[PDB]
């Protein structure tokens, strides 16, 4: 039955800032997104050059 | 006698607290009939991994009799007074209430008290209900909508308590012990966390005297008077795809973490969900329906139905939408849906919010269409918002909302957010988390 | 928090992102081009006409 279904554990992959299941992942969101988008933004700058 | 006024006329909801912590509240109407019940602040979120499913197993016994009045004794006494007893158990809120003649107002409270306090928990019955719950699971499992929301929580709140079903695991049901159900009751069904609410032709005073009489819990240490604060549940942009190409339609639900009861934005969130609204193949409106998504849905045969939602919780919540479609229109539908979400964040119009606000108020009013619903609002308000919130207030708050506000708030909770997804059925067409994640920006 | 500020002010809005890339290149270009040349010219001291130049450039007659 669908009640016996659990999402597995993703700690081996989770970003250090969202590893703790009892902390609002939201606070670290702006950074997680800020960082990745920075990489991209930089890549664009390079290509642009 | 303009609407405005009818609002400020509705009698105030009275609330009085007892020395044990129990909070009694009620809204008095001339109604000859009524509704009274105890809204406990307990649910599957309070359960841990070992007893997931207690509050539900317990729900199945709060009606099979108490210590004083066994099975027949209870039922007979209740059936014979033309009263309706029934309840429910959510993730973080449980409730037990009766529908009886305003006359019986005081005998009912006695009955309510006898249930939350002296449940027989006949170890004979337990083994029977065990088989019943197990049976209801087989059934509920065929309710795509349920399977889909459970899963939604299962992944959106993966790793936390909010990611559990209310009904619990097949193992816990098969093994829970009388003792487990016992302590569950002792640990959670406690005065400072319960709320005796009533609505109808009832004297608040009479109501509270009756409360004093059977709801005479005692409190010695501070511990008892305290309401525990649950550990925070971590939201996670993720997805769970349970595929079965054998089911006729496919269900899809997508959501973002919502704020929580306390937060005022919720009002704005509701006004927004009011714009996109909901739809279904039997909505006479048709191609002319106001909700673009609905309209689009109709013009393109995009779904058998769709619906937005803003499921609130103490500290968190789920703001999203759910739709049922045919395997081959899942993508177009999902596309259009996110489309409207992005439109909410970027281009909501004053005309939209105007309609939305009206529609909302109307729903707000329907939330108090009878002693039972009214009662349910009291029990929940006190439990959630702490106090009662009058339509006059809600209406006030709602009026403050405007396009700009909707956009800001929606952007705030939606734009460039990692959503939670749950998909069930012949879901091959809808696909790739990434493709869906990019639907979260620009629109 | 730069990551937050950066995200919040540049990377979030698709527009501000684009402008940031344009602006970026611009500053990056200057910086890069200069430093690159610097590194090259340094690795090649006295060998470039830049270096030899003065001996005949308005140096005689
Ligand atoms: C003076 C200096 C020179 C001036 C240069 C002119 C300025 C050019 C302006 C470009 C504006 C870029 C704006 C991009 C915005 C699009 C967008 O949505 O994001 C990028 C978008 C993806 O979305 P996300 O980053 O995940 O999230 C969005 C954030 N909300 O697109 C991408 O994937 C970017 C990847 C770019 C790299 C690909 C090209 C690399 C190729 C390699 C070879 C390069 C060299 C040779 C090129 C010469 C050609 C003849």
């Amino acid at each position: 039955v669908h009640n016996d279904v659990t999402v597995p554990d993703f700690s081996a992959y989770r970003r250090e800032d969202v590893m703790d299941a009892t902390t609002s992942s939201q606070t670290s969101s702006e950074d997680r997104k800020g960082f990745s988008y920075l990489v991209t933004a930089t890549a664009c700058v390079a290509t642009a050059y | 006698a303009t609407y405005a006024q009818t609002l400020q006329n509705i009698p105030e909801t009275n609330v009085t607290t007892l020395d044990n912590g129990l909070r009694v509240a009620s809204e008095e109407s001339s109604q000859p009939t009524c509704t009274v019940g105890v809204w406990i602040g307990a649910g599957s979120r309070y359960e841990n991994e070992k007893n997931n499913g207690a509050g539900y197993f317990v729900e199945h016994l709060a009606f099979k009799g108490t210590k004083k009045r066994p099975c027949a004794a209870f039922e007979k006494e209740v059936e014979s007074m033309g009263a309706h007893f029934n309840g429910y158990t959510s993730r973080e809120q449980t409730a037990f209430y009766i529908k009886a003649l305003s006359k019986d107002m005081p005998k009912v409270v006695e009955l309510l008290a006898d249930v939350v306090q002296n449940c027989a928990l006949e170890e004979s019955q337990i083994e029977k209900e065990r088989g019943v719950i197990l049976q209801e699971l087989k059934e509920m499992d065929n309710d795509m909508t349920n399977v889909t929301f459970d899963y939604l929580h299962a992944t959106a709140f993966q790793g936390t308590a909010l990611a559990r079903t209310v009904e619990g695991t097949t193992e816990n049901i098969k093994h829970l012990t009388r003792a487990d159900l016992a302590s569950y009751i002792d640990t959670h069904f406690k005065a400072p966390r319960m709320v005796l609410a009533a609505a109808g032709g009832i004297s608040h005073k009479e109501l509270v005297d009756a409360a004093r009489q059977h709801f005479s819990g005692v409190s010695f240490t501070y511990k008892e008077d305290a309401v525990p604060i649950l550990p925070r549940c971590r939201f996670t942009g993720s997805e769970i795809r349970a595929r079965d190409d054998a089911l006729p339609v496919a269900h899809v639900a997508l959501a973002v973490e919502g704020p929580g009861w306390a937060d005022p934005d919720n009002v704005v969130l509701h006004v927004a969900n009011a714009i996109i609204g909901r739809y279904d193949r039997t909505f006479g409106g048709g191609k002319h329906l106001s909700s673009r998504l609905a309209a689009l849905a109709v013009e393109h045969k995009l779904c058998h139905s769709f619906q937005t939602f803003n499921t609130s919780y103490s500290d968190t919540g789920l703001f999203g939408f759910h739709f049922v479609a045919d395997p081959l229109s899942i993508d177009d539908m999902m596309f259009c849906a996110q489309g409207e979400w992005m439109r909410l964040c970027t281009s909501t119009t004053e005309s939209e919010v105007k309609r939305a606000k009206n529609h909302l108020r109307s729903a707000m009013v329907a939330q108090l269409d009878g002693t039972t619903p009214v009662c349910e609002t009291i029990g929940s308000h006190l439990l959630n918002y702490g106090r009662r919130i009058s339509l006059e207030e809600w209406d006030s708050r709602i009026s403050a909302v405007d396009a700009r506000m909707v956009r800001d708030v929606c952007s705030k909770y939606i734009y460039d957010k990692c959503p939670a997804l749950a998909a069930v059925g012949p879901i091959e067409q809808l696909l790739d988390y990434n493709r869906i994640r990019s639907g979260m920006y620009w629109i | 928090a730069l990551l937050r500020q950066a995200y919040s002010a540049l990377f979030r809005r698709t527009s501000t992102f684009a402008l940031t890339v344009v602006l970026g290149a611009v500053l990056f270009e200057r910086a890069f081009d200069q430093g690159a040349d610097a590194i090259f010219e340094h690795l090649n001291e006295g060998k470039l006409w830049k270096h030899i130049k003065h001996k005949y450039e308005a140096s005689e007659e």
